């Protein structure tokens, strides 16, 4: 039962002070739709490929629309929420219904090309675990940003090659999603 | 949705383990007799359970029995073993709706008390539960003593715990 992704390591020491003074002011800025342009192994993405995160804004926390093809095959609908910590720590939670909440930070964006995203726990005995994704912010990404991120991650040495390209395209039924 | 309730902040204890840990001497019946107060476990009063041991497996095939807190009569069926990584006295426990959770038997005198810590840290805030298990149904008896000095001497204050009641309503079928 221990799952697979708890594993023996401490989670990496970022700067989300820094990020959270430079990011709380500009929240809206992030709103808007966000294609997932890869993520590292992670069980709690229902949505296989054609990942549409649309976010908006409301003053506090933002409300999440998640689309796409489940791995079943078909079309899946998922509705999130990423408000402020609770407990007062700079950072967001993200927390997806029919889910308890973890912790996001965003580690750079630029608000209207790519967001890099990390979020990671650490437990007793030594381990932990961690989840990082690459936000788009048009269905295919720049190779020219996918490389800030790349290297955004080498900073908090998160293993880049465990990132794996969702599914983003023409195949895509983003018009079909919108509608949910 | 949120952060479960039974969070709280600080991280968990770093309790002793038993030393030489047999778990065969450990099987039988346990009564639980004070708790901290642990959502995953529905009954709540009569609280009994047997530990049996297999040993091709080195664990035990557990039975939980008692009462809800309203009046049904539950019983669970979990396994709960040692494992590789540590000592025998650090097990984990395998019940099926459930986390993977790990039960440190802190002290134990076989005959007589168990006193079992189980919590996860997260990061600065932790998810505690705890167990004083005795050999006999009695609430008053000589476990909780001797327990609630090993968990006060480990950091997990005995005033977090709560009494299981054992009275004349209890059936013990375990
Ligand atoms: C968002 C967020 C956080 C969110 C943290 C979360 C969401 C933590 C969730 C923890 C869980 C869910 C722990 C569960 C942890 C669960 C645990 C430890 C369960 C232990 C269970 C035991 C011991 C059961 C024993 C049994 C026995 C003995 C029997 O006999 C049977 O009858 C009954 C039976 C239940 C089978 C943060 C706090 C990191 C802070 C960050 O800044 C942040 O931003
Ligand atoms: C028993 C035991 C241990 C047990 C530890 C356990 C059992 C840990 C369980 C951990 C869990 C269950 C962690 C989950 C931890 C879960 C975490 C961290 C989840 C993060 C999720 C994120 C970031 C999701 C992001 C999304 C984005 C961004 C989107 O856009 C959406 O479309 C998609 C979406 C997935 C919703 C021990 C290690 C202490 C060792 C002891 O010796 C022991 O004895
Ligand atoms: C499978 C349920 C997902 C819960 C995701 C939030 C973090 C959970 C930490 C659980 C630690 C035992």
């Amino acid at each position: 039962k221990i799952p697979n992704f708890v594993v023996p390591g401490k989670c990496a020491s970022v700067d989300r002070n820094k990020l959270w003074a430079e990011q709380t002011p500009n929240r809206n800025s992030y709103a808007g739709v966000w294609y997932q342009f890869a993520l590292t192994n992670n069980p709690y993405q229902l949505i296989e490929k054609c990942v549409r995160n649309e976010y908006s804004f409301d003053g506090k926390q933002f409300v999440i629309k998640s689309t796409g093809i489940a791995y079943d095959g078909n079309l899946l609908k998922r509705n999130g929420k990423l408000y402020p910590n609770p407990f007062g720590e700079p950072h967001l939670s993200i927390d997806y219904e029919n889910s308890f909440a973890a912790p996001l930070v965003i580690l750079e964006t630029d608000y209207s090309n790519y967001a890099c995203l990390y979020s990671c726990i650490d437990y007793n005995f030594g381990y932990h675990s961690d989840f990082s994704f690459i936000f788009s912010r048009s269905a295919n990404l720049a190779d020219q940003y996918v490389k800030k991120c790349e290297a955004a991650f080498k900073n908090i040495n998160v293993d880049t090659t465990r990132f794996v390209k969702t599914v983003q395209g023409s195949s895509c039924p983003y018009d079909t999603q919108k509608t949910v | 949705d949120g952060i479960p309730s039974f969070v709280t902040a600080g991280k968990c204890a770093s309790v002793a383990n038993q030393d030489n840990f047999d778990l065969r001497r450990y099987a039988g019946r346990w009564y639980q007799t004070h708790i901290i107060e642990n959502a995953y476990q529905p009954v709540t009063r009569c609280i009994h359970s047997n530990y049996e041991y297999s040993t091709n497996d080195y664990g035990f095939k557990v039975t939980t029995a008692g009462f809800n807190p309203n009046d049904e009569y539950l019983k669970i069926d979990f396994k709960v073993y040692p494992t590789k990584e540590f000592p025998a006295a650090h097990m984990l426990i395998d019940a099926p709706s459930v986390f993977a959770a790990p039960y440190e038997v802190i002290e134990t005198d076989y005959e007589t008390y168990s006193c079992v810590y189980s919590c996860i840290t997260t990061d600065n805030y932790k998810s505690e539960f705890a167990f004083v298990f005795s050999r006999t149904p009695q609430t008053s008896g000589p476990a909780v003593e001797k327990t609630a000095a090993v968990f006060n001497k480990n950091g997990v204050e005995f005033s977090k715990f709560v009494p299981v009641s054992h009275t004349a309503e209890c059936v013990y079928r375990a």
